[PDB]
RNA sequence: GGCCAGGUAGCUCAGUCGGUAUGAGCGUCCGCCUGAAAAGCGGAAGGUCGGCGGUUCGAUCCCGCCCCUGG
């Protein structure tokens, strides 16, 4: 995760030790957070209280027998003579413990009043509140307890919880880990405010303790990544302490749940400076300490109780007899600190960023140390971070700090942090941002920063500082200086664009296409690219369909739809039946899209280096190992294709209006499509068409088979149509017509064929006989009377005759008719009616 | 009397609104490029400055096609398509791109898992932040008015720096997060043969479901991925 | 910025007409000889005031177009008269409407732009010249087919133009019956976006038809379409998931109410509850009285946020049903 | 069989090449402007030169 | 990932811890009624109660695994 929880009154208290009486509002902070690159999820205020909430101690407690709940009726002293009686149903509280109370009075946040109420046979003077309650954290099980010495009976409550706080909810980029603790955040606002910055990690604020001798035996293998490893020693730690409120706030607050002190300092101070910290209990450390990758099949069971399968690419710290941590994720619950613990060993380490992100991502172990280690830590600070929890540990549990320290730091041993210098001209910050910016302006921001700048003439030498490992191209200098410049001031100036090529042949297809068809009385969706679950078996499909090796995903929403969309159909009908199941059962549904056909088996291709261009033979096989993906047209109907009105009672959907429709979008797409029947699931075989352009089939059409409807759940006599755009070929033609002004001459026809012929077989075979001369054939009449033989139909078109340049007479016609008779008694063996 | 025997038809707003979008850049002289949906890694984080093992590849949720560590996925978003037009197109280059991206995000009122988006990227010599910010003002007041008004904040991308979001002002009027922008790394440019020193770059990317959403103030975004007809029929048949 | 709001809605006229079964044509800005005369058009017609022309190509045409009707009307007699007699024309096109007599404007110095105020002066001496879409249909509309003998042009193919054109152009038109020539009285719909007229529609006149030499039953459209707002409306559509109700009503009204105004009285009283309304029943005949008739429309109402009970409907229903009586004096068949 | 119920209808090509005209212009950043038939002779030959 | 809690008719839901879900509202069908409808009255149909197995003479209900949602 990404997430950064801090209350506002740490943030404005390490600011304002470099800038002393620093104050701004909620909104304000929010604002300059956001215009420097930090998104605010939540800006949360704590409380509001009103009126009487107090510190109490609990004096005294009588348990209410006989009840759904165990209730205990309280004597709480509120710093005053007389000790309040209160009713309450939690039992996390002992005799002596502080509480929060609110008394009759009070307005706890959610404007809920507080008031005596005659409960449970006794008499309540006020409530002892939860952290829910008070708006100070979440929760509710129990009522809220201090730690002792936090306040004394009667001291305002507001102040104590500290309720005028607010809780800044943070998200932050992956490339500024130091961003994850107040010390980056701080510093982050002492560039945007022009603050000068005291750094919390500093030497002068965390004073480097004693080294006068190495705290414990340590091995590491440098091949696991480690940039550094320390260790010092608190020993005679009391285990009867508790972590002072403050701290325990401060850490609730952040979204941490105190424990021990022990733990609540290691915590506390990777807030504080960003460096994860670990204690580990010294006594259960079994000989030398190794930090080395796990071995295959090593387990290791983490702290939390759960044995953890390693990886021979986890880094692990390991002594003589077991596990000790799984390196920047976890540690292991053989040196973990218990409440009988006295001697504290403290671990101060930088791992390997992708070493972590892949163990913790393997283990789904997101923890707040490895979250920051995968961020990058910034490895100067980490005998700092060690020296401030070896200091506060032994302040808050009364031990004593040893002057004993160990300090990996490499082979051989890294004494500067530093990234590699960049050189940069002054003036490239103005160029990509269009702005003219301040003498000195490029300067002042990369050493606001933390960078290092020497100047050689136009030249600038940067050296960004340790915490910033983002910072390695100019390009990233820019940033810096841009952002705390603020993008507002960079104008609106329009690019100089070279005159383009407009749209090409295909998007003005797909756009004829669509408008074509919702003229016609169909509705574009959107077809999801996901399978349907078995849909192909509801179809019947063969196990060797082509349609059936799809493209399957390994991590889908919906576990039984992850293959991809081989045809436009099952997106299709889902959408009508989702429609028909609703009350729309008349639709006619269409959709332009891809689909995903593949070729082969899913081949992946390797890394490519991405320092310089693939060459020309890299990128034609990168395009190999990927599936076709071709664009389709389909759409399906069902119900009344034509609506019901005053002229009659409508036209119910038929297998002739899906073939319409393939007539629409090769109309739209200037081309001649011939239809031919054909046998292809899910069509009905007797009403189905193939679709040709040319001599290339492109789709199919018409009625569903019946049995696919009832298997899917489809309105009875539900059509479809599928075309594939790819494989019809973009034509421009350029007609040249020449009007004659020549009367016509007007001439039916009317031919007896077997029924299985096609019509147009017919009317091509006609026109092939007629000649020049025949203008228009259009059929106006099927008959089918016992007067024409069973199986057998009577075809009438009505035929149109024009010369060029000449009047015909009758028999020019009926010349060129009976040539077209002739052609069509050869070609389909059509009979002349009698 | 009714006299339209023809029912209604109407094609879906998110296909309006692209050809709205693909004409306002036409206008300005950018052309429109094409995008495979499976996209190979090279090409969705490789080629993008995408590091290895990193967050900022890994925190990115990614739908990837089987089996595993195929370096095959479908696309995260349009901006793979920034490399192949730069590997196959000359300089200068101003495109946008519109198509189906993929995430793995639970489908409510204001998210969906599918949706479609606008990238851009223009490749040119001189290209600064002031030609980003002035393609973005004339986009937003394409799309929503004259009297829109755009702000651009800091953010992060592997594949451009500096990077930043964009947000709209056309609650009943404040800002809201319209897309990503920034101008092109220079690793990107190297890993396409082209010189940062001689020629710089931008890029952007809306969601075109979301751009809707507040255009028309609609509530529900699951209504516009369903198909239902009611959600298509009121925006008409659409030119 | 390119393609402005008018000049994209002139492509989306143009392709639905199309689309539609209408071919285009371009019409010629000369009128034919006295026209108007022929139209009938009385000696104060709006359309008469026209601009001449002094040296035209026939000293018999030398008035220039009002109406783009004559111009189509005489390229449906070319197609009907050479063969192609089932036809459908349209036009899209600007005309020329004068005010006043044709006045001059002096020469004004070419060495400097002239002020606003001159530019102003120069418009007002011009005439209006308004964009135009009109249309002309004859013969079948339907062609036949095996299907059956095809449909022959009537006054609905011309209103149903009208409403092609007012689709594309994103409005939403109103029909009224209208007197205006050359149409016939009784066959001629005068249409308005909101309270603007736009143009008419319908057959045409059978004595401008006889005297004109076109095909009987002749129908035509003009309208204005720079009368017609530019509209970009931005639906916000929420689907509902739960059941509709499907409910009839049959409704009595006087012969000469339209049918669009008992649909729009049944509408403004069923309230929000309607899904939808459409008419599918025209009935007469001695059970209803005479010159009265009835109506009967499918209604399809649907609530937001909860399942209806029949009752919810039918007191949508019963408010429709007052809605219509108090509107158009509707009475519920009985 | 037959399944265009809709007669043939059609653009004039001469409004099509204007349409492709246009179109090839507003892609190269140009715009579409308006004119009047009847023009007044300062600007169809007095302001022309 | 956690133990829960949801998945039930065409739609939105209620309800059952072993042999009928006497399921509701709307949707579908039939009769009376109407020229044809709708309402109204009177009636019907339709769920393999998320999937796959196990237990049992029998599973919507009990057990296991799995898929899809909210905390
Ligand atoms: N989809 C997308 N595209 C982008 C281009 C530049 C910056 C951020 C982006 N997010
Ligand atoms: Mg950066
Ligand atoms: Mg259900
Ligand atoms: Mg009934
Ligand atoms: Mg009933
Ligand atoms: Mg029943």
């Amino acid at each position: 995760s990404n997430a950064m929880r801090l209350p506002y009154s740490w943030l404005r208290e390490v600011v304002a030790v470099g800038a002393s009486g620093w104050d701004v509002t909620p909104g304000e902070l929010e604002q300059t957070l956001l215009r420097i690159g930090h998104e605010v999820e939540e800006v949360i205020p704590l409380g509001p209280v009103d009126g009487p909430v107090t510190v109490g101690r609990v004096a005294d407690i009588e348990e209410l027998t006989g009840y759904k709940k165990p209730i205990r009726a309280c004597a709480v002293d509120i710093g005053d003579r007389q000790y309040r009686e209160i009713i309450c149903g939690a039992t996390n509280f002992a005799v002596g413990d502080l509480v929060v109370v609110a008394l009759p009075g009070a307005t706890l946040p959610g404007g809920f009043t507080i008031s005596a109420r005659k409960a449970y046979g006794r008499n309540s003077d006020g409530m002892i509140c939860s952290a829910a309650e008070l708006n100070l954290g979440a929760d509710h099980s129990g009522i809220l307890v201090l730690p002792p010495g936090a306040a004394e009976p009667g001291a305002d409550g507001a102040g104590v919880l500290g309720l005028d706080d607010v809780v800044f909810h943070l998200a932050i980029t992956p490339d500024r880990g130091y961003c994850m603790s107040v010390r980056g955040l701080a510093r982050e606002l002492a560039c945007a405010y022009d603050l000068d910055f005291v750094d919390p990690a500093s030497n002068s604020r965390v004073p480097p303790l004693p080294i006068e001798g190495p705290a414990w035996p340590l091995t590491v293998q440098p091949e696991t990544g480690v940039r550094r490893f320390a260790l010092r020693p608190v020993i005679g730690i009391d285990p009867a302490a508790v972590s002072p409120w403050w701290l325990q706030r401060r850490l609730l607050l952040c979204g941490i749940r105190a424990t021990c002190p022990a733990v609540d300092v290691t915590n506390y101070v990777m807030l504080e400076l960003g460096h994860p910290m670990h204690a580990h209990d010294r006594n259960r450390i079994s000989g030398t300490l190794g930090v080395r990758f796990a071995r295959s099949g090593e387990t290791a069971v983490t702290l939390d109780g759960i044995e953890r399968k390693l990886d021979t690419a986890d880094v692990l710290i390991v002594d003589d007899a077991a596990t000790a941590a799984i390196g920047g994720v976890m540690g292991a619950a053989s040196t973990e600190v218990r409440a009988d613990s006295t001697d504290v060993l403290l671990e101060a380490a930088i791992w390997d960023p992708a070493a972590v992100s892949r163990t913790q991502r393997r283990l789904h172990l997101p923890s707040e140390a490895a979250r920051r280690y995968e961020r990058t830590v910034d490895p100067a600070i980490s005998v700092a971070a060690l020296d401030r929890c070896a200091r506060l540990l032994a302040d808050i549990a009364g031990g004593e700090v040893s002057p004993t320290l160990t300090d990996w730091r490499g082979d051989p041993p890294c004494d500067d942090w530093s990234p590699p210098p960049i050189r940069m001209g002054v003036d490239v910050p103005d160029r990509i941002a269009g702005v003219a910016y301040p003498q000195g302006t490029t300067a002042r921001r990369l050493a606001q920063i933390g960078a290092v700048v020497t100047h050689d003439g136009d030249t600038l030498t940067v050296t960004p500082p340790s915490w910033r490992p983002d910072l390695r191209q100019p390009a990233d200098l820019v940033e810096e200086v841009l952002r705390l410049e603020g993008l507002e001031v960079i104008p609106s100036v329009l690019p100089p664009a070279p005159a383009g090529r407009g749209l090409t042949a295909g998007q003005q297809r797909r756009r004829t296409i669509g408008r074509s068809l919702a003229l016609s009385g169909y509705v574009e969706i959107l077809p999801t690219p996901f399978l349907p679950a078995g849909v192909f078996d509801l179809w019947g499909l063969e196990a060797d369909d082509s349609r059936r090796m799809t493209t399957r995903v390994l991590n889908p929403l919906e576990a039984d739809r992850p293959q991809l969309a081989t045809t436009l159909l099952p997106a299709l009908l889902e959408a009508l039946v989702r429609n028909v199941s609703r009350g729309l059962v008349d639709v006619a549904l269409f959709a332009i899209a891809q689909v995903v056909q593949p070729t082969e088996q899913t081949r992946g291709v390797g890394l490519i280096p991405v320092d310089r261009r693939p060459t020309d033979d890299e990128i034609a096989m990168l395009d190999a190992s990927l599936p076709r993906q071709p664009q389709h047209v389909a759409a399906v109907l069902a119900g009344l294709r034509e609506p019901r009105g005053p002229w009659g009672p409508g036209r119910p959907v038929e297998a002739a209006d899906a073939f319409e429709a393939v007539r629409i979008i090769a109309r739209a797409s200037r081309v001649d499509v011939t239809l031919r029947p054909a046998q292809y699931l899910p069509w009905h075989p007797g009403r189905c068409a193939q679709v040709f352009v040319g001599e290339s089939s492109v789709g199919h059409a018409g009625q569903l088979h019946p049995a696919v409807i009832e298997r899917s759940g489809l309105p009875k006599g539900t059509c479809a149509v599928e075309l594939n755009l790819d494989a019809i070929p973009c034509s421009a033609p350029l007609p040249a017509p020449r009007v004659s002004p020549y009367p016509a001459v007007f001439q039916d026809v009317s031919l007896v064929v077997a029924a299985d012929i096609p019509a147009q077989a017919v009317a091509d075979a006609v026109r092939a006989g007629a000649g020049d001369l025949l203008e228009d054939i259009a059929l106006f009449d099927v008959f089918t009377g016992p007067q024409i033989g069973e199986h057998r139909k009577s075809l009438t078109f009505a035929l149109r005759f024009r010369a060029p340049d000449r009047t015909l007479t009758e028999d020019d016609a009926s010349a060129a008719r009976d040539a077209a008779v002739q052609s069509a008694a050869e070609r389909v063996g059509a009979v002349l009616r009698g | 009397l009714p006299s339209t025997r023809v029912p209604a038809g109407a094609r879906h707003p998110i296909i309006m609104l692209a050809e709205h979008v693909a004409d306002t850049f036409i206008a300005m002289g950018w052309e429109l490029a094409e995008g495979p949906e499976v996209e190979t890694e090279q090409f969705n984080f490789d080629a993008l400055n995408f590091p290895a093992d990193h967050p900022a590849r890994g925190e990115q949720d990614t739908f990837y096609i089987a089996p595993e560590d195929s370096r095959q996925l479908l696309r995260t978003h349009t901006s793979p398509v920034q490399i192949r037009t730069l590997l196959a197109r000359e300089l200068p280059v101003y495109i946008i791109s519109i198509g189906r991206t993929f995430r793995t995000d639970e489908l409510d009122a204001t998210h969906t898992p599918i949706f479609h988006q606008v990238e851009g990227l223009a490749v040119d010599r001189g290209l600064s932040m002031a030609h980003l910010r002035g393609t973005l003002d004339a986009f937003a007041r394409a799309e929503f008015g004259p009297s829109a008004r755009t702000r651009i904040r800091p953010h992060f991308f592997p594949f451009t720096e500096p990077s930043a979001e964009v947000d709209v002002w056309f609650g009943g009027a404040a800002w809201v997060e319209w897309g990503g922008c920034g101008m092109v790394h220079p690793n990107v440019l190297r890993a396409t043969g082209i010189d940062p020193d001689l020629y710089s770059g931008f890029a952007f990317g809306m969601g075109l479901e979301r751009t809707l959403q507040f255009r028309n103030g609609i509530p529900d975004m699951r209504d516009m991925v369903e198909g239902d007809v009611r959600f298509s029929l009121p925006f008409g048949v659409g030119a």
